[PDB]
RNA sequence: AGCUUUACUGCAGGCUGUCGCUGAG
RNA sequence: GAUACAGGGUGACAACCCCGUACUGAAGACCAGUACGCUGUGCGGUAGUGCCAGAGUAGCGGGGGUUGGAUAUCCCUCGCG
RNA sequence: CGCACGGAGGCGAAGAACCACAGAUUUCCGAAUGAGAAUCUCUAACAAUUGCUUCGCGCAAUGAGGAACCCCGAGAACUGAAACAUCUCAGUAUCGGGAGGAACAGAAAACGCAACGUGAUGUCGUUAGUAACCGCGAGUGAACGCGAUACAGCCCAAAC
């Protein structure tokens, strides 16, 4: 039969109909009075943490974190510059929000590690979306076999080196055949190309 | 007033000083920021790849 | 550890502090204080100690000017020395 | 001006390391010092 | 030279700082007779004095006191 | 290279319409 | 003399004056807590069953960047889905 | 009894010097962390941000460094086009953030010598200056495959 879970996963397909949208209504109110990265005891939407790897575990921490909507903050150029690099309204940063947003998070918490992260809708300006972040030295996780893997030395600072969900969607390796030719096995490898 | 010779009699002012951190007479006591390591401005060491040749 | 008490700083004008005044000139550690430097020099001599100078030289060293009480002769106490 | 504790302390040194080369590294070397600073030809740190 | 390691760890933890505070007291008559400009030294024993006072603190380390 | 303008081409900025935030009769 | 005629030193050009050099052997480090071996677990197959299988996603549109990617690169942003 | 061939003196058969491994000591400033300060000073200290928590700094984490290499972001201009704007120089220089001894990648919603075929991923050789781009100017420029190197394949979410 469904599971429970499948019932939460539904409602936010459509974030802007039934209860759901009522909720959001609700609680953006809170969310817009709250800071840059709160620390909530548990996840607005379970199906999806769970789905990436959450744990209603000891070490597991959850953390919403809010960025401003649109393109680059920008200043103008200051010295000559050819009428192709002029611009600065159009000009969009290479890193999505949702990756921002882990990196605000991963920095609140510098001794932890992010796992991943989910959207969780926006306002006319800004941007939510929960972070799951994990303490790589508490024993309830170093003896987690689905876990432990996050507490290796190579696995510091993953977030910052795009080794995350988002980091890796947003270096263009999804794709494991054509289109893929300057992204894997890095965009540096490939002289930033990609 | 010349800006040469007779304007450097009144140069008494002490700014940059031996910095505590790195050595180096660069310590602006005025700023209280080392022109040389950075110290008062970055708990990081102050380098800049132009220190040296593109290459090297 | 540090000690207090480096060595007699022996020279003209120490001299007469010891004959004229009864007082004692010592290199001591610049972390002492003149309390420190006072009991120090009790304990080491076995002797009274009224009051102590200090000088902060331009060999980075501190000097100690400790004078003793009548009771003691400074003569004598470096005269042991 | 006013000299630190510190500040005093390198004077010191700087005075201190304006001695000459001892007489017996002479000879013991069988044949400069180096840093022989004035204080009016020559400018200090600080 | 004169005092061996031996010598030090056959002392007792009471033995060694009796033994401690007498060296450091020769090793201070000899700094202030250097300080006087006095020749009667003896170079070895001012080094050595030294050396002695490193081994038994070395040694009330090592021993635990 | 600095400067000018109804030189060429663009870039900020201002004004204005539209979409999102955005709801009830 | 040579399984040693590499090199160096030594009051001038040295296999045989000295260090070494060939041969043989020893130790540490790396390979690596890897390979091998082992303990436990249990692989798989037939039939039936619409019980499960990752959403602002797939995809579309507006504006940009990027790429050899041209209608057919990868990415960002706003809207829709 | 350093460089360093002096003088005086000393150490070594109680086996010193010297070399290897291990240990002791290791001032002050320094990420610098009780607070302040041009290396000092003032009156108990994981300052600051976090996780766990006996909710007490009790147990822990982060910070800074390193020759370059590596990964993620920001990103010129001289120059070339015999001028110059797209293009080029170049995702170069430089800047911000971060890991390791190597990084990154990686067990197909692949490939598409179209097949009765291949079978995770780097990298090397080649495919090839080919396809593709481009005031279709100057210039720019892959991939599949193949020959090699080395080989390794698995864990969750959910159903129950
Ligand atoms: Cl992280
Ligand atoms: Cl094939
Ligand atoms: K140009
Ligand atoms: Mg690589
Ligand atoms: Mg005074
Ligand atoms: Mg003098
Ligand atoms: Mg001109
Ligand atoms: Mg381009
Ligand atoms: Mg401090
Ligand atoms: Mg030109
Ligand atoms: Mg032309
Ligand atoms: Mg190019
Ligand atoms: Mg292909
Ligand atoms: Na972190
Ligand atoms: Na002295
Ligand atoms: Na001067
Ligand atoms: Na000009
Ligand atoms: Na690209
Ligand atoms: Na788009
Ligand atoms: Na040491
Ligand atoms: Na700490
Ligand atoms: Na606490
Ligand atoms: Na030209
Ligand atoms: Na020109
Ligand atoms: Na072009
Ligand atoms: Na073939
Ligand atoms: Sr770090
Ligand atoms: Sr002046
Ligand atoms: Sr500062
Ligand atoms: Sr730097
Ligand atoms: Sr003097
Ligand atoms: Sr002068
Ligand atoms: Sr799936
Ligand atoms: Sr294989």
């Amino acid at each position: 039969a469904r599971s429970a879970y499948s019932y939460i996963r539904d409602a936010w397909e459509n974030p802007g109909d039934g209860q759901l949208a009522e909720l959001q209504w609700q609680r953006q109110q809170e969310w817009r009075n709250e800071g840059a990265v709160e620390r909530i005891e548990r996840p607005t939407r379970l199906d999806k943490a769970r789905s990436q790897g959450y744990k209603a575990k000891q070490g597991v921490i959850v953390a919403r974190v809010s960025v401003r909507k649109g393109s680059a903050r920008k200043r103008r150029h200051k010295a000559g510059r050819r009428s192709k690099r002029q611009g600065v309204t159009r000009i969009t940063r290479r890193k999505d929000i949702q990756r921002v947003a882990e990196e605000r998070a991963s920095r609140t918490f510098p001794n932890l590690r992010v796992l991943n992260s989910y959207s969780v809708g926006q306002d006319g300006r800004q941007k939510w979306h929960e972070v799951i972040l994990i303490d790589p030295n508490h024993p309830a996780i170093q003896n987690d076999d689905d876990l432990s893997w996050i507490c290796a030395d190579d696995q510091a600072d993953r977030v910052f080196r795009g080794l995350t969900g988002a980091g890796r969607r947003n270096r263009g390796l999804s794709g494991k055949g054509k289109g893929s030719e300057k992204t894997r096995p890095s965009l540096r490898s490939n002289g930033g190309k990609g | 007033t010349g800006a040469g010779t007779p304007s450097q009699g009144k140069k008494n002012t002490t700014t940059h000083t031996k910095c505590r951190r790195c050595g180096e007479k660069s310590y602006h006591t005025k700023k209280k920021v080392c022109s040389s390591c950075g110290f008062g401005k970055s708990a990081k060491r102050r380098d800049y790849e132009w220190q040296s040749k593109a290459g090297e | 550890s540090w000690d207090v008490i480096k060595h007699p700083h022996v020279t003209e004008k120490a001299m007469n502090d010891m004959d004229f005044q009864n007082k004692l000139q010592f290199a001591v550690d610049d972390r002492a204080s003149k309390g420190e430097v006072a009991d120090a020099v009790e304990e080491q001599y076995d002797v009274t100690v009224e009051q102590v100078n200090t000088q902060n030289t331009m060999d980075g060293e501190k000097k100690a000017v400790v004078r003793l009480s009548e009771d003691d002769d400074a003569q004598e106490v470096a005269s042991r020395i | 001006g006013k000299k630190s504790k510190a500040t005093k302390k390198r004077l010191a040194k700087l005075d201190n390391q304006n001695s000459r080369v001892p007489a017996w590294v002479m000879l013991k070397t069988d044949r400069r010092n180096h840093k022989r600073r004035h204080w009016r030809r020559n400018d200090t740190d600080e | 030279t004169v005092l061996h390691v031996q010598e030090i760890r056959d002392m007792t933890p009471a033995e060694r700082e009796a033994e401690l505070d007498d060296l450091k007291t020769e090793l201070l008559n000899a700094r202030a007779v250097q300080a006087a400009g006095g020749a009667p030294e003896n170079p070895g024993r001012i080094k050595e004095l030294r050396k002695a006072i490193a081994r038994i603190k070395t040694i009330q380390g090592e021993e635990g006191d």
